[PDB]
């Protein structure tokens, strides 16, 4: 039942990832939007459904919490500036390995 | 003669806005009016966002997030299955 | 469930094409006038037609952005003088073939 | 039949408790929390999910009492500040030894 993608590595259990391998801690919303990252790999996902399904829908805030969120997740496991999670402008994010 | 009006497609048309407005109507009178000048009902115009921030005060990503909750809002079930059948 | 003609494949799912297997990226607006023709491949597109389907119905603009546009596809797929994306003196584009 | 993990073991027909072998008396609500926490040993808890599984659905109280609960859990056998059952901000408990 165990998520497993190139180098991202997730348990539904106790909700911690495998990054090539070795541990790493994160913030519960931000497990939860890669949680949406990798149900949907190889899927475009865009901001709205996005903030539809893992964000709550009363969410009247600004829409910057998800690229802050993007970007801890790059700083968490895709350290280089090229990464596995590519971002489309004005289209969302997605998540495919490098060809 | 095609231009004819075939006088029944009028008449449902006629109940179909009927029920629009009367579904547009359980939606909050802000986001009803945001749908309306969206898409031009209330007149033939649909206007930008910039239209709606200066008709509403507010800024157009506000407006787009209204758009996102009208439309989410409306693909609650209850809509979607008594405005699916009118067609 | 992907989408082909002749050479060119498209993916609906993480946005991306092939022209006969190498990569590409391509602009947002471009990918959605390029996914217009190839679900009507077979069919003929008239500009007032796109503009109205693709591209917003609020667009207040000229015309010469289509043709500008297309010119964009011309020269990222189909760089050869004569293309597989024909054009109709006043009529628009079409995704032909050549016979 | 008996549950072990780590240093706490649980017996499941007299419903006592021994933490590294010495045995401990314990409430009897209190005593269903950690019956929940080993029977998903490795699993993280969140207090929605204890709430509805180990409390009555008709619990009208507020979210403080399991909260304090936990602290009883703190105090009573991993009396250390940092402790196996850790702590998740809007997540709430797991059962792990540290790394």
């Amino acid at each position: 039942v165990r998520l497993t993608f190139a180098d991202i590595e997730l348990d539904e259990e106790t909700h911690e990832v495998w990054k090539a391998g070795q541990p790493v801690s994160l913030s519960p919303t931000e497990f939860t939007l890669l949680r949406y990252f990798v149900i949907n790999a190889g899927t475009v996902l865009s901001k709205p459904k996005i903030l539809d399904h893992v964000w709550r829908y009363d969410f009247g805030g600004d829409v910057n919490v998800v690229e802050s969120y993007v970007s801890y997740l790059r700083r968490k496991i895709d350290t280089g500036e090229k990464r596995l999670l590519h971002t489309l402008r004005g289209v969302g994010y997605v998540l495919r390995e490098p060809r | 003669d095609s231009e004819a009006v075939v006088a029944v497609d009028a008449v449902s048309f006629t109940l179909l806005q009927d029920q629009l407005q009367s579904v547009l109507d359980t939606l909050s009178e802000r986001e009803a009016g945001v749908v309306r000048l969206r898409f031009g009902l209330t007149d033939g115009q649909p206007r930008t966002l910039d239209e709606i921030g200066q008709v509403y005060g507010v800024t157009r990503e506000r407006i787009r997030q209204i758009e996102s909750k009208t439309m989410s809002k409306l693909r609650h079930p209850s809509r979607s299955q008594v405005l699916r059948d009118y067609l």
